[PDB]
DNA sequence: GCATCCGTGAATCGAGGGTG
DNA sequence: GTGTCAGTAGCTGTCACGGATGC
RNA sequence: CACCCUCGA
């Protein structure tokens, strides 16, 4: 196991002087901010104390080196540098955590990385994406497999920008900013021409939680009336969707190659057998299985 | 399109190539005039302008000065878009 | 806390951008940024720059802005 | 383990007081070990992801 | 069994059951006790 | 009859069991606690009855236990006494307006006494503003109503814990000291047969030097402890010897780097566990203490301390305990049994409430204040010091606003409707300091335990991640002074059972057997059969002889909360689909018009009452002048009273609390009676939904598993329309260029959108708002320097910019309300804020597709279809049904109480007439005669674990009256014949019709619909934003980005991640690419990967991007 | 690397690797999906693309 | 050569409200 | 400029598991 | 945005 460590350094070519710091680096201020309160006062990030705890002790050691303190004096304090850089750099690894007001635990460099709120897992395995929604599912008997139904007000934020093209297309209004307000303010220009715009343009259908890959399934958007999203009764299954409350995520696909995956790949109609045993799951389940 | 991600131990003289200066000051900003404080942790020299194209000492607030070195304050101009990636460092005693 | 969403000042230069290739080259390249380089008067300038404004002035107003 | 004393009355001929309470150690053990076997479970998943 | 038992197969550990396996073919040699039990096998093929 | 007290309406119960002792007050919890925190009459004159020995209240403890303050000369002191309060600041609703806090001014006298000159100052100090609590038992911080939840912590007191070893598999043992403030002393005997002690999580000494540091020479040790090897061995294994070597041992692991002075350590050693300074067990934990260890169980509660007499007898029994010994007798002690505690057994697990959660918050006050006062009295002189001098209170009134402010306790009170309010304001919360952390909870403090019978509810708890941390307070349940919860039982003397009632603890009901409530009784008491269900300790059930019963239980429903005696033959139901109708009775929304419930449980009245969302009349009179606004009561002294009714108010979940008044002018009204009811009441009772004339059938799959099907007529008649209100707010506040000013003048905006507001910019009155239309008209001047190259040249080819109050996405209404506050009109602002504008808007929301609707047998589901009063199936005489359920979703859950629910409640709407000719039949002699007749929509009472039983409700269908023409619908099996109001054609087969009460839940798609195209993004991450109320988009997570991975969809997957997330440029170019019509451009970098790669440079990491050459790249 | 660090034990791994001097070639589901890349699977592989 | 103790990890999405 | 004693809160009410750490 | 609470499938 020694020799893990040590032929890295030997092959590699780096000095294993690196280990000890002689500058350490500041990340900019805009990954560090410091926001207002709206009662005046201020709120900052834990970064900016940990690295203004650094500074001051070593300004501090700084003054003791130059006033040839006792020898007790500097060493002492370059411990508390030490342990200062530790904390900036991993507050918590060694020891006791530096606690902050509250007897809260000072978040570090490090703790920005780690566990479900790290940078990997939250901002980079799984982003929040524009050109989205949710809402509550409600069952739809008369819709085909390769149906599902959305409110227009959805469809309409969804499709904002393609509704403003075609009011400023088809002379409902005069440039794209008017086309932009129109739909701000709901003018019933839009309702008969979002319909244009949905026409055969897919969307995709998510439920959480996503265990397969048939937890998300594109369909063909059917404008409908009210404020709930239209499910067909098969798909339930593969969902694990039951109407008793729940909600589900729409994603509107952009490009080309993203209305055709969704079309060929995704859509509903071509997805009927579960992967994990080859058995069909849009099938006759509950009500239509008694009826038969 | 880049093929590799390469990652290593930062050399001390990295650790310098990459900071655009040293952080002297412990201070923070002004809690009056919300300026950032010279060679504090927000200092304008060394990771950038608040505001795009304006400088500290406020002798500079145009667009026309587009890579201009401010005598007075010594703050760069361009955009503030640079208070996200200008490092800075501490040299330790 | 937050940035905003670019669509105004987007749709604003979408616009400005549209109503650029409705000049000529010569007031393009005078109000892209200066009576120095140009070699050119400054009553030149002035002018150029003002017919060119009220060009793109026209121009926005005629798409309705 | 079971308990030596069973539920003897049916959901039509009503629980007794006791039997109701006797009846909720298992079922809310149910729903706190469900929860408990659906975060393993997630885990392992994402262990073989 | 059950799930922990599908955690200590995917994760190679040495399980519970810790059964022992037969290193060589060949003869059993059941020396029951209740102290304590010791199983030998004579390979039946050379070996020891 | 049921709930004959109040003058309620007469609510028939099929009760066979008679109420000895009726509900108390169910608000007591938080009432007693803040009545004894400030010493209130009420509560004074509640101890002197009974028969408390010098009562003290909250106030007077904290005093007491700070009285005196000396110096270390003790030259100076100093004494408070005699809190006392002066009136209220603000009225209530005024505090809730103006978004200040309820408080009343805390008044103290205390007393600078002077050694050194013999004289003593005495004068009143103004303390602080204490927040008082209201009637309903809420406090009001900052202008909202918050509820302090009463807390489960473990009682003070020692206790023994058996574990068992993971390597060697031995027994091991362990013991706690936990005192109510203080250091911790654990002792254990770890797996080599020796005993040791921890002090204060500090390292483990071995039990021997703790003795030796007390003055005990080791062969008394070895004396007392001779009977046990492993205590041979400790002290033969031990380090150092002597009463002033082991002392300094201590010291040096208690309190290292320090000079260890003998005296020094002497000091602590006796003040940490001796001295009533930094150490104390309440009288209750003093209490606990003596019964475990069987000492001082005749002394009067009066040492507030540990004494080293306890310590010998602690060792002594665990050492005991560990090797097997069952008994033992302190010397000089009584017997006492050698056994581990539990813990979560309800008489180690303690109750602190309101009053002991403030006490210990003014305590640590107090504290704060009492170490500047001594360093005040040796700064200034000696005879100018008035208590004005020495006392700081800013550390006082900081702690009690830290508390209400930021406290796991201080909760936002839940005010959907009054159950909900009610049921907040008798919690029981396990998480809190001092208590646990939730990571801090396996699988057995939350499962139910037989102490909790009576006590706490086994049924009303959340389903989610705070599942058994979070309970309810039992019906009958009190809290005592010391912390544990009491409940009521009654006293069998002789196989009698008697009338008399006495409350016991949870180890004082283990010491006895109680029989189950719904045991057979004679007329005069005894027994009916010799052998009886009966509760035996550590939750033992058997049955036992007539001549061994102790007590007995008082009412069926003893056992269960408020909302889970709320819920008609709970008998029936599982506990699962149980909780979920308890928990969802709390999310019921008030309704414009609420119907009391026809088949009910007899809880509606006094919940409704208790809960204090309705007018009750303090003392009899009669009605002189009532309107919509106050009624004004006329009493028979000759005083008036006048009630205030709250009309569209909004609530904290933005439901509508509106109270209309009942009785009408010149009506006599008793004492107690309701005169007015508010949200989800109707004459007193709580009324959380409407009666639904119920199908059971499948519908052409609109009903599809759970789905609801409703008819129109609820639609049109307003059935389940109910009331929400939102409160919008902006501030115009001093900016760095001048000042945000509010005004209708507003730069490029149309006379048509500021056609509805006055001069000011504010909407006015009556208004109907869609979203973005402008309520309050603010711009802000904005700086030349920050406008964009083509935002300047459209200025030029053309100082403020537009930050309106506008209606958020989703909210519409009628403007009903405008609050103004002007810092140049005298209002009192934040400073740096000139005016402040809140617009209050009201919506009308009718019943709508994808609603949520629920029964009370966690019977829930949305609205599929809502269709026409003519496509629904209706009965023979034309009446159309109201809601149809799925069959399929009905026997899986075992919730069969709505089944029962359904038919009884039709019994209840028809009404029936048993045959009394030829005797009474053999099914309902066992029933009231004031049940074999009933007129229609006539109101019964199933009471919980009583009530109907299935026989008697199959007779009742038999009977069941028949309508206006003389025909009878429903069958004796409950079922009818429906006709098909699509085709015509009547359906098949006879089909269960009922009423059900139906509840309107707070899950509506009108708040929970959201959409985003763009929007906000986060400055760091510059990811979209989170949440609708920020126009934030959805988050596509780990396991769907699987998914798509699954799909193979790579296009779409970078997609997500790139063009439609943080792609600086590429979403720009997006945008511009839907607008023009042209193709999607190629995604970029996403700009929250340049911010890890700059992260993992923080950390000293030179991470480097490389070509296919091998070149940086930049 | 990225990978790897993605998973578990962020911090271990991240050492690991910068003692190693490890460089991580772009070619994995996980790490294109980090940096915004096509996939190497389904529509993404070469042959498709 | 081996028991102790350190550090790692422990489902997914979503709503509203409070304070520092 | 400072000058007699002058001295944390809080808390353990999670667990399984592997391997470096340490007696 | 940091934590906190309550809640929903």
């Amino acid at each position: 196991k020694r020799l893990k460590v040590v032929a890295a350094f030997q092959q590699s070519g780096n000095s294993p002087m690196g280990m000890v710091l002689d500058a350490v680096p500041v990340i900019p201020p805009e990954l560090r901010p410091m926001v207002q309160l709206d009662g005046g006062r201020f709120a900052t990030s834990d970064l900016n104390d940990l690295y203004r705890r650094v500074i001051n002790r070593n300004n501090r050691l700084k003054r003791l080196i130059d006033l040839g303190a006792p020898e007790i004096i500097v060493n002492n304090e370059k411990r508390m540098l030490q342990e200062s850089v530790d904390a900036l750099f991993d507050n918590g690894r060694r020891g006791r955590p530096v606690t902050g007001p509250g007897n809260r635990p000072l978040k570090s460099l490090s703790d920005l990385l780690k566990g479900k709120q790290g940078r990997f897992r939250q901002n980079l395995l799984g982003k929040r994406v524009d050109y989205s929604g949710r809402s509550v599912i409600v069952v739809g008997p008369q819709l085909k497999l390769h149906q599902c139904g959305l409110p227009k007000l959805m469809a309409l934020e969804l499709f904002k920008p393609f509704v403003m093209k075609r009011l400023v297309d088809l002379n409902h209004a005069q440039n794209i900013k008017s086309a932009k307000r129109m739909v701000e303010r709901q003018r019933p220009q839009v309702w008969d021409v979002l319909e244009e715009v949905i026409a055969e343009h897919p969307v995709l259908l998510n439920r959480a939680p996503t265990l397969h890959r048939l937890g998300i399934q594109a369909f063909e958007p059917m404008l409908v009336e009210g404020k709930a999203i239209q499910l067909h009764p098969l798909v339930c299954e593969a969902f694990n969707a039951d109407f008793d409350g729940d909600q589900m995520a729409v994603h509107l696909p952009l490009s080309a190659e993203a209305q055709a995956e969704a079309r060929i790949l995704m859509l509903s109609s071509n997805n009927i057998l579960s992967p994990a045993s080859g058995r069909p799951l849009a099938m006759p389940r509950l009500d239509m299985v008694t009826g038969l | 399109f880049f093929d590799e991600l390469r990652i290593g131990l930062a050399t001390a003289e990295d650790i310098r190539q990459w900071s655009y200066g040293e952080v002297k000051k412990p201070e923070t900003i002004n809690y009056r005039t919300l300026k950032p404080e010279k060679d504090g942790l927000f200092c304008e020299k060394i990771f950038g302008p608040t505001r795009d194209w304006e400088c500290y000492c406020g002798k500079y607030k145009r667009v026309r000065f587009k890579g201009i070195i401010c005598e007075r304050c010594g703050v760069e101009v361009t955009r503030a878009k640079v208070r996200r990636e200008r490092m800075g460092h501490i040299e330790l005693a | 806390q937050s940035t905003p969403d670019e669509v105004n000042a987007a749709l604003d230069r979408l616009l400005i951008a549209d109503a650029l290739a409705q000049l000529s080259a010569e007031h393009r390249a005078v109000i892209q940024r200066i009576a120095t380089d140009l070699g050119i008067a400054e009553g030149t300038v002035k002018s150029r720059l003002h017919y060119a404004v009220r060009a793109l002035r026209l121009t926005l107003q005629e798409l309705g802005v | 383990e079971f308990i030596p004393r069973p539920v003897k009355s049916s959901f039509r001929e009503g629980l007794t007081v006791l039997e109701y309470f006797i009846n909720t150690h298992g079922a809310r053990k149910g729903l706190a070990d469900t929860a408990l076997r659906t975060a393993d479970s997630g885990y392992l998943t994402r262990r073989l992801v | 069994g059950g799930l922990p038992r599908v955690q200590e197969l995917f994760e190679a550990r040495v399980p519970r059951g810790k059964a022992p396996i037969a290193d060589v073919t060949g003869r059993v040699r059941l020396e029951d006790g209740e102290r304590f039990y010791k199983i030998t096998i004579v390979p039946d093929d050379g070996g020891e | 009859s049921n709930n004959s007290v109040p003058g309620a309406p007469n609510r028939v119960s099929f009760a066979k069991l008679r109420e000895p002792l009726e509900v108390p007050g169910l608000l007591d919890v938080q009432t007693d606690s803040f009545e004894w925190l400030i010493g209130s009459p009420r509560w004074r004159e509640s101890a002197a009855e009974r028969g408390d020995v010098n009562p003290v209240g909250g106030l007077e403890e904290v005093l007491y236990e700070l009285s005196p303050i000396e110096d270390f000369s003790g030259s100076m002191s100093l004494s408070f006494s005699d809190p006392r309060f002066d009136d209220v600041k603000a009225p209530v609703d005024e505090c809730k307006d103006k978004d200040m806090t309820y408080a009343a001014p805390l008044f103290v006298t205390a007393e600078f006494i002077n050694n050194n000159t013999g004289e003593i100052k005495s004068q009143t100090v103004f303390m602080g503003d204490f927040p008082m609590m209201t009637e309903k038992g809420t406090f009001i911080i900052n202008g909202t109503e918050r509820v302090v939840v009463s807390q489960l912590v473990r009682s003070p007191g020692v206790y023994f814990d058996e574990t068992i070893d993971k390597s060697t598999d031995k027994t091991l043992h362990s013991v706690k000291v936990i005192p109510s403030r203080g250091a911790w002393l654990e002792f254990d005997v770890d797996k080599r047969d020796t005993v040791g002690v921890r002090i204060d999580r500090k390292r483990r000494q071995p039990v021997t030097v703790l003795l030796k540091a007390l003055g005990w020479t080791s062969e008394q040790i070895v004396e007392r402890f001779g009977f046990s090897e492993i205590m041979r061995s400790t002290l033969e294994k031990d380090n150092t010897v002597g009463t002033d070597e082991a002392l300094l041992d201590i010291y040096r692991k208690l309190r290292p780097g320090e000079p260890p002075t003998k005296e020094s350590a002497q000091t602590l050693l006796e003040n940490l566990f001796f001295k009533e300074k930094r150490y104390d067990l309440a009288r209750v934990g003093r209490y606990k203490v003596n019964k475990k260890l069987g000492l001082h169980v005749g002394e009067p509660i009066t040492s507030s301390t540990l004494t080293e007499e306890d310590v010998v007898a602690t060792i002594e029994y665990l050492v005991r305990l560990h090797e097997g010994q069952t008994t033992m007798t302190v010397p000089g002690g009584v017997e006492v049994p050698v056994e581990t505690d539990d813990i979560d057994h309800f008489g180690n697990r303690r109750l602190r409430t309101v009053g002991e959660l403030i006490q210990n918050q003014i305590r640590v006050g107090m504290s704060r204040m009492e170490r500047v006062v001594r360093e005040r009295m040796t700064t200034q002189d000696v005879e100018a010091i008035t208590p004005q001098t020495l006392i700081n209170i800013r550390p006082v009134v900081a702690a009690i606003k830290e508390f209400f402010g930021t406290s796991q306790l201080s909760q936002f009170m839940d005010q959907n409707n009054p159950l909900s309010g009610l049921t907040h304001k008798r919690r029981l919360s396990a998480l809190g300091p001092g208590g646990l952390s939730r990571e801090r909870a396996g699988l057995e403090v939350r499962d139910v335990h037989p102490s909790h019978y009576g006590r706490m509810c086994p049924i009303e708890t959340p389903e989610g991640p705070n599942i058994g941390l979070i309970g309810s307070l039992s019906v009958y349940a009190r809290v005592n002074p010391f912390g544990f919860i009491e409940t009521p039982y009654r006293k069998v003397v002789d196989g009698v059972v008697s009338d008399e009632i006495v409350y016991l603890t949870a180890d004082e009901e283990d010491r006895h057997v109680v029989a189950q409530a719904n045991s057979p009784i004679d007329a005069d008491g005894r027994f009916v059969e010799p052998r009886v269900l009966v509760r035996r300790k550590a939750g033992e059930v058997e049955y036992v002889p007539s001549s061994e019963v102790d007590y007995m239980d008082v009412s069926p429903r003893q056992m269960v909360s408020v909302a889970t005696a709320m819920i008609p033959f709970l008998e029936h139901d599982d506990a699962n689909r149980a909780l979920m109708g308890a928990n969802m009775q709390r999310q019921a929304v008030p309704l414009v018009r609420s119907e009391a419930p026809l088949v009910g449980t007899g809880m509606e009245l006094r919940a409704a009452i208790d809960a204090g969302d309705v007018v009750v009349a303090e003392e009899s009179g009669v009605i002189e002048e009532v309107s919509a606004d106050y009624i004004t009561v006329m009493h028979d002294n000759g005083t008036r009273r006048t009630y205030r009714m709250r009309k569209f108010a909004r609530s904290n979940h933005g439901t509508c609390a509106n109270q209309c008044p009942i009785v009408d002018a010149g009506d006599r009204v008793e004492a107690g009676q309701v005169i007015a009811d508010g949200p989800c009441t109707d004459d007193g009772e709580m009324a959380l939904g409407k009666n639904l004339l119920v199908a059971i059938m499948p519908w052409e799959g609109h009903n599809y598993e759970d789905a609801i099907i409703l008819s129109n007529r609820l639609v049109e008649e307003d059935v389940l329309t109910s009331i929400h209100i939102e409160e919008h707010e902006i501030d115009a506040r001093d900016t760095k260029l001048g000042a945000e000013e509010i005004t209708r003048d507003i730069p490029n905006i149309s006379d048509e959108v500021l056609a509805d507001l006055d001069e000011r910019g504010i909407v006015r009155i009556g208004a109907e708002v869609r979203d973005g239309d402008i309520l309050v008209g603010k711009v802000t001047p904005k700086g030349e320097t920050e406008l964009t190259p083509e935002e300047r040249l459209l200025r030029a080819i053309f100082e403020v910019r537009d930050t309106s109050l506008k209606v958020p996405h989703g909210e519409s209404g009628k403007v009903i309300g405008i609050r103004v506050f002007s810092r140049e009109d005298e209002d009192e602002l934040p400073a740096g804020v000139n005016e402040l504008v809140r617009v209050y808007v009201a919506q009308k929301r009718k019943i709508s597709d994808g609603d949520k609707l629920a029964g009370r047998h966690g019977n829930k589901g949305v609205i599929g279809k809502i269709l026409p009063v003519e496509d629904m199936p209706f009965l023979a005489d034309g009446t159309p049904v109201d809601i149809i359920l799925n069959t399929h979703g009905v026997p899986r859950r075992m919730n069969i109480g709505q089944i029962l629910e359904t038919h009884l409640g039709w019994c209840a709407h028809s009404g029936w007439k048993v045959d009394a000719a030829k005797g009474v039949p053999d099914w309902a002699a066992r029933l009231p005669d004031e049940l074999l007749e009933a007129q229609p929509n006539a109101i019964v009472s199933t009471p919980v674990f009583d009530g109907a039983q299935e026989a008697e409700l199959q007779g009742l269908l038999s009977c069941t009256l028949p309508n206006r023409d003389g025909d009878v619908l429903v069958d004796a099996d409950g079922k009818a014949m429906l006709f098909d109001g699509r085709s015509g054609e009547p359906f098949p087969y006879p089909v269960t019709v009922g009423y059900m009460y139906i509840m309107k839940l707070h899950h509506l798609v009108d708040d929970k619909i959201h959409a985003r195209s763009t929007g906000p993004y986060s400055m760091i991450t510059q990811q979209p934003l989170g949440g609708k109320a920020q126009f934030g988009g959805q988050r596509f997570g780990e396991m769907e980005c699987w998914a798509m991975q699954a799909y193979g969809a790579a296009y779409t997957l970078q997609e997500l991640l790139t063009i439609k997330s943080d792609d600086t440029v590429g979403r720009v170019k997006v945008y511009e690419a839907i607008v023009k019509g042209e193709n999607i451009p190629e995604p970029g970098i996403p700009e929250s990967f340049k911010v890890l790669l700059k992260e993992l440079q923080s950390l000293c990491l030179n991470v480097e991007v490389l070509s296919s050459d091998g070149a940086a790249i930049e | 690397w990225l990978s790897a660090a993605s998973f578990q034990e962020t911090t271990r791994v991240l050492t690991d690797a910068a003692i190693n001097c490890r460089s991580d070639k772009l070619n994995g589901l996980k790490e294109n999906v980090i940096i915004g890349k096509l996939i190497p699977a389904g529509t993404g592989i070469n042959r498709y693309r």
